[PDB]
């Protein structure tokens, strides 16, 4: 039945409604709430992510939270602003700083109560709550602090229901701030022990799909969301529409989560903005990858493949199989059948077909690595740290962020070296 | 042999009723067994969140204390 | 008199369901309201097709099953479907959460909240009947519905209903229609559970209807619905012993008697003919010898496995349509010299032959072909094992490493039952070994 969004900071209230602005175009929402479309194989699960008011309205069952009020201004004067409910927007004062202590202890702790209380209304209203979605940044205040905070808070008072999250991973490409890297191993850490299934998308990826697929010199935000908006609305394709396989987030959690901490998945996607064998070899390509990571380098321990628009089911069978019996080496021998596959006869805006890729490959440890360097090359030298210690942290969990996420490297590494026998 | 014949029926009673009774008995210790361990692992989840929340106030607390 | 009362669980049972009491509801002259004009005894009676259906006042045949699952999509289609009328509103029962494939949610955490009224809607069906011979459990092994509120549901019929028959329609696991990756934990897991609950057990690999429908009957992706109205015409003829009543008729409990020759020993393999397209129908008159040579190959079998590489305890042929004991007799002389049909040495080598003189019907509309004669094989066989042994090697894999275990540990289980459970099965590999080797 139903989920409960929620977007924190600047990145994830921006990807998050382009997000809104994509799966209401497919379930043929306009701006004022209403629908006006097509089918109704738009309306059979549009509860799932939709609150029908009155006048057979839809409202997103949506959160916006920052501690920076001009980034939630910005997204009520866009295109889909006034299609969220106002009750929902929970705004600070302050503003972040670009600070993971002031989101997750100091001043994004005196603004959380405020958002459970939304959360907590829009909980209460539900049938039967799959559970929340977050998006959000690493590398920020807000979302990276706030965000993970928020993550634990509704654990506590939600703890059987699934949280998942979709986490945007730092960059030097994208991003000129220098302490991102602790703001991204401290979020790790709580993404680690408290979410269920986090979709990580990588800035370095989307720059450098960006950069040399799409054959852009200047790559703005709006080039990078546009994949992400791509992405999530492919990612949520089995959520939304009436499907036999991984209709909802536990089913799609105990299918793709074989460890409780190996959680953190490879997202793709193709066409990159058309027949079945070409969409299959676009889609495992590295190239394609949200994630900045070479799927060669490692081994799927299961991967989920979404397939959008009308074509021979036939042809899907055959392809999956031809990639996976050809390419086998890179498949866990001690997982059989790992990659399910699912097909939904209404396509993405645009494209006549499309598939989007979800894999938990051990291959997520060159990302993880990245960041690990980043990190300890700061941190040797104890710089930029009054920053975090005059909030009122110690360097001990610095050293445990960083040792738990160099565990989280050994582990991916641990059973991609594993064996049958 | 009419001794004998209600010896049989009677037995025969008698495994139904240890049938009966035995798999009750197994269920009932089964869900019993099950619903202990289900609350042990939430109190654990629950537990170490609020060490978070105890280490939380241990950060609002100390920068209290820092000027 | 002689009633039995099905019960479908989670998807697969619930849609087969459909399948099942559709084609009953043909069979018998039913209508979707469910009206029948061949009935001239209005409120009851103690005809043949009784034991499977009540009858109201007001000329309406109730079907004697409950549907069951613990999320609401798959029975509301039951209820806004063709035959709604056919069953009052309490035998269709649903929750709002699913087991979400966890055998741990749907026998524990959500199935313990809705067991109960459950088996108060099957007491109702049971106070119908004037005599219960026994249940008819349709479920998958792979769902977690399917395969942990089956298991619970199995432990509770025993308590309240004591040695009772119970049979099952159980679907085995196949990565053609696959739906999860730990599918053979659920199957393992219930398997355990269930043996000593339930009389018989007619396994029902989705490969083996996967491939049937795609060599025979030319389709190049079979659905559900194509797999479904197969899964029924086998058992309809399974169950055409207990709905119709001819003088060659025999019931269900006589076949028991040669198919299960030890209490664990109880998975018949199921082998049906013929399947064929309307297409290929038209003017191919398939005689007895041709449907009976059928029932040998492999290719038509339910599960697959080689009987061949195995040892007969048992061979049934359930013919129905138009077939004489004559024409069935020279096709099993003609068998017994060509083929490779080895017995055990402590059992005989007949094979126990029932006739049931209404023909098979087909849904309008669909692609099984109206054939004049078929048949349904039933046989005990040791080859049988090597779906227990395709099902125990992938468990081995996952549990190794202990894949997916916390899942089902987060819900309560031990990694106790996994250990437990898997030894059961090696148990149970080790038993059809042993009936299979010859004697002192
Ligand atoms: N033959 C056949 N098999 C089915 C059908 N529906 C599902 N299955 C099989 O059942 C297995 C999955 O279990 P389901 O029965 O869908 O799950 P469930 O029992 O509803 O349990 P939850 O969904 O976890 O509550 C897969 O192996 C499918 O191939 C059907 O209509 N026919
Ligand atoms: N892909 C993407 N990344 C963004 C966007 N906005 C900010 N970021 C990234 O998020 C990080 C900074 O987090 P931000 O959300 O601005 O801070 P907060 O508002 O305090 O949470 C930087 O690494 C940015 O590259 C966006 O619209 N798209
Ligand atoms: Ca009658
Ligand atoms: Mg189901």
């Amino acid at each position: 039945r139903e989920i409960v969004h929620i977007q924190a900071g600047q990145c994830g209230n921006q990807i998050g409604a382009k997000f809104w602005e994509v799966i209401s175009d497919e379930h043929g929402i306009d701006p004022t709430g209403s629908y006006h479309g097509d089918s109704d194989l738009q309306l059979e699960r549009i509860n799932v992510y939709y609150n029908e008011a009155t006048g057979n309205k839809y409202v997103p069952r949506a959160i916006l939270v920052d501690l920076e009020p001009g980034t939630m201004d910005s997204v009520r004067s866009g295109p889909f602003g006034q299609i969220f409910r106002p009750d929902n927007f929970v705004f600070g004062q302050s503003g972040a700083g670009n600070n993971w202590a002031k989101g997750h202890y100091t001043e994004g702790a005196e603004l959380v109560d405020s958002v459970l209380d939304v959360v907590r209304k829009e909980s209460e209203s539900c049938d039967c709550l799959q559970g929340f979605q977050l998006t959000h940044s690493l590398g920020g205040g807000t979302g990276s602090g706030m965000g993970t905070l928020l993550i634990s808070k509704i654990r506590e008072e939600y703890p059987d229901r699934i949280m998942n999250t979709f986490s945007v991973m730092p960059s030097p490409k994208v991003s000129d701030t220098v302490v991102e890297p602790y703001n991204a191993t401290l979020s790790v850490h709580q993404l680690v022990e408290n979410t269920d299934e986090t979709y990580c998308i990588d800035n370095e990826a989307l720059y450098d799909i960006c950069f040399r697929t799409l054959k852009l010199t200047t790559p703005t935000y709006g080039d990078l969301n546009h994949l992400v908006s791509a992405t999530m609305s492919g990612v949520t394709t089995c959520l939304r529409f009436p499907g036999q396989l991984n209709a909802d987030l536990r089913k799609l959690a105990v299918n793709m989560v074989p460890f409780p901490r190996l959680h953190f998945f490879m997202p793709g996607f193709a066409p990159l903005t058309l027949t079945v064998p070409e969409l299959t070899q676009q889609m495992f390509d590295s190239k394609n990858m949200m994630a900045a990571c070479d799927p060669r380098h490692g081994r799927y321990l299961t991967v989920a493949a979404i397939f959008r628009g009308r074509m021979s089911m036939k042809e899907v069978d055959e392809q999956m199989l031809n990639v996976q019996n050809k390419n086998s080496s890179y498949f866990v021998e001690w997982i059989p059948n790992n990659v399910k596959t699912a097909v939904c006869d209404i396509p993405p805006r645009g494209l006549k077909m499309s598939a989007t890729f979800i894999g938990n490959s051990t291959a997520i440890q060159e990302l993880f690595k990245r960041i690990s360097e980043q990190f300890t090359a700061m941190f040797r030298r104890k710089a930029f740290l009054h920053w975090y210690t005059g909030e009122g942290m110690d360097e001990m969990e610095f050293t445990e962020a960083e040792s738990n996420m160099n565990d989280l490297v050994s582990e991916y590494q641990q059973y991609q070296d594993a064996t049958a026998d | 042999k009419r001794e004998h014949e209600r010896e049989v029926i009677q037995k025969a009673i008698e495994e139904n009723n240890n049938f009966i009774k035995m798999a009750k008995e197994k269920l009932a210790q089964k869900m019993e067994s099950n619903k202990e361990n289900r609350e042990a692992h939430l109190a654990a989840m629950l537990e170490r969140l609020q060490e978070k929340d105890k280490h939380a106030e241990e950060v609002r607390k100390n920068k209290e204390l820092k000027e | 008199m002689r009633e039995c009362i099905s019960i479908h669980v989670g998807q697969a049972g619930v849609q087969i369901g459909n399948a099942c009491w559709e084609l009953y509801c043909l069979e018998h002259g039913i209508q979707p309201d469910g009206q029948m004009p061949s009935d001239k005894t209005i409120g009851g009676g103690d005809d043949s097709f009784n034991t499977f259906f009540s009858e109201t006042g007001a000329g309406k045949h109730v079907p004697r099953a409950v549907f069951v699952d613990l999320e609401p999509t798959v029975i509301d289609e039951v209820r806004t479907g063709t035959y709604r009328q056919l069953f009052h509103p309490e035998q269709l029962i649903t929750g709002k959460e699913d087991a979400a494939n966890n055998y741990a949610r749907g026998h524990y955490t959500i199935g313990k909240e809705i067991i109960d009224l459950v088996l108060d809607r099957i007491r109702k069906l049971a106070d119908q009947c004037t005599g219960l011979q026994g249940f008819l459990v349709f479920h998958s092994f792979g769902g977690g519905t399917g395969s942990g509120f089956t298991s619970l549901l199995m432990e509770r019929l025993s308590v309240d209903y004591g040695k009772k028959s119970k049979l099952e329609f159980s679907i085995y696991p196949a990565p053609q229609v696959s739906t999860a990756v730990v599918e053979p934990y659920n199957s393992i897991l219930t398997t355990h559970t269930t043996l000593e609950h339930s009389d018989c057990a007619f396994m029902v690999d989705n490969e083996a209807i996967y491939d049937i429908c795609r060599r025979n009957l030319d389709i190049e992706r079979p659905t559900y619905t194509n797999l479904n109205r197969l899964i029924s015409q086998i058992v309809s003829s399974i169950t055409a012993s207990l709905r119709f009543d001819g003088a060659l008729n025999v019931d269900l409990t006589e076949f028991q008697t040669n198919l299960v020759p030890y209490p664990r020993i109880h998975f018949p393999l199921a082998t049906y003919a013929p399947v064929i397209s309307a297409e290929k129908a038209y003017h191919e008159q398939l005689s007895v010898a041709e449907i009976t040579n059928a029932c040998f190959e492999p290719a038509n079998q339910m599960v697959k496995c080689d009987p061949r590489h195995g040892k007969y305890m048992a061979c049934c042929l359930l013919y129905r349509g138009d077939v004489v004991p004559k024409d069935v007799n020279a096709a099993i002389a003609t068998i017994k010299t060509k083929r490779s049909i080895q017995f055990v040495d402590w059992c005989p080598t007949g094979f126990k032959v029932g006739i049931n003189y209404q023909p098979p019907t087909v849904v309008p509309g669909g692609d099984l072909a109206k054939v004049q004669r078929a048949v349904c094989m039933l046989s005990n066989t040791t080859a049988i094992a090597e779906a227990w042994a395709r099902l125990d090697h992938k468990f081995d894999l996952m549990y190794a490493k202990r894949a997916f275990v916390h899942w089902y540990v987060g819900e309560g289980m031990e990694e106790g039952e996994f250990s437990e459970a898997r030894e059961d099965m090696a148990a149970l590999e080790k038993d059809y070994e042993e009936v299979g080797v010859d004697s002192v």
